[PDB]
């Protein structure tokens, strides 16, 4: 198959001619890719931010005329997937305590997300 | 967005209270014995209530006057902000890029340079939504790619940006640069065609590869590309066209900024757009 064949041919031509250049550039790119990975609190912060903008975006989609709404099943399955894709030891027993006890009802869910976002932004600002 | 958050937290608010206020005042009128079945008048009056109770239209200008230690610096900053925001509005208008929320617009506080991230154009799947006709002005037996804009406003010129630019610079620097850019792009005898052809074609290929129907690969795809290119070139040449009769240059641009700053259009957009700021 011609795409990866042509890409490996171009990489081989770029590696034989100028080998020192390709070596230094690949070592630089690899060290940036391994060492500038974000920590646990920054990943939790960006996860809570994308969850909060999706919650306030779906709450304004006119789901109902909003008597006392409830969460859809796909958002709950997405966040129970994200809870297993979170950090294991210490984030999960506190993140799981905020969707088992019927905290998702589109009002305490957004209030919980705002509380967690404010606490995380104060934690990252005291770094 | 950072400037808006500093203004909200300098007082006793946080900008999710704006969403809470519009949700409560929009939910308090769906009830029985209907006082407002019309959503537009209620949306306009809660827009004015947001602009008066929470965020006045002098926040950005006051922040930037407090930012610089001299008025020469603020005056030169505003003089460059008007030209760079005119270029940003042109880049948002041509190629039909999406909603420019105030966290996607970045400003350099040492030059006045404006740029934006998430420069993703809006491609609507319908060929059905169009003020123009389907058959005669353009011929497309497929229907998927159109490059259309969804927003009520033609671009983003909110009250706070308009109070920062002022009245003299919005008339003499914003609209005139927005006119001369589109005049300079249609002069050089089809460079717009040559750039926009392949940069539209890659967007068409990504549009047919995002949704899993990549099998339509034919000169019909070139017809889609040329149709979208002619549409974008027509909308660009609409700005820089001066009439044969004596008419103010920057008149279509002034009508566009009249339709982009009216509260009857800014109230009909989403709350993540932040039309008050």
């Amino acid at each position: 198959r011609q795409p990866w064949e042509y890409l490996q041919e171009l990489n081989n031509i770029l590696k034989t001619a100028y080998p020192l250049l390709a070596l230094s550039l690949e070592s630089l790119v690899a060290q940036i890719n391994d060492r500038f990975k974000s920590t646990t609190d920054e990943d939790l912060f960006r996860l809570i931010n994308v969850l909060l903008i999706d919650g306030t975006l779906n709450y304004n989609r006119l789901p109902f005329p909003r008597k006392n709404p409830k969460l859809p099943e796909n958002t709950e399955k997405n966040l129970v997937k994200f809870s297993t894709t979170l950090l294991a030891p210490y984030i999960r027993p506190k993140f799981n305590a905020d969707f088992i006890d019927n905290k998702p009802d589109y009002e305490t869910y957004i209030k919980r997300l705002r509380y967690w976002r404010r606490r995380l932004e104060n934690k990252l600002d005291r770094a | 967005h950072e400037i808006h958050n500093e203004f909200c937290k300098k007082k006793g608010f946080d900008p999710d209270d704006i969403q809470d206020f519009m949700a409560d005042k929009l939910n308090a009128a769906h009830d029985d014995a209907l006082p407002a079945p019309d959503m537009t008048i209620l949306k306009v009056e809660i827009f004015n209530s947001i602009q008066t109770m929470f965020v006045p239209s002098n926040v950005l200008k006051d922040h930037f006057t407090s930012l610089f230690t001299q008025f020469e610096d603020f005056w030169l900053f505003r003089k460059q902000f008007a030209s760079q925001y005119s270029s940003f509005v042109f880049m948002s208008y041509m190629m039909m890029i999406n909603n420019r929320t105030p966290h996607k617009i970045h400003v350099d506080k040492t030059s006045g340079n404006v740029f934006t991230l998430e420069m993703l154009p809006s491609r609507f799947p319908y060929e059905r939504v169009k003020p123009l006709l389907k058959n005669h002005d353009l011929s497309l037996p497929p229907d998927s790619p159109i490059f259309h804009n969804n927003e009520p406003v033609p671009f983003r010129l909110t009250p706070n940006i308009q109070s920062l630019i002022g009245d003299s610079a919005l008339e003499g620097i914003f609209a005139v640069n927005l006119f001369t850019i589109s005049r300079a792009l249609i002069e050089p005898d089809n460079e717009l065609n040559t750039y926009l052809a392949l940069f539209i074609r890659d967007e068409i290929i990504s549009w047919f590869s995002n949704l899993h129907r990549p099998i339509i690969e034919n000169p019909q795809l070139r017809e889609m590309v040329q149709t979208n290119v002619d549409l974008i070139i027509r909308k660009v040449a609409q700005l820089g066209h001066l009439n044969s009769t004596p008419t103010v240059t920057t008149q279509f641009i002034l009508d566009c900024i009249g339709s982009a700053v009216s509260p009857r259009n800014l109230a009909r957009t989403d709350v993540n757009f932040m039309p008050w700021f």
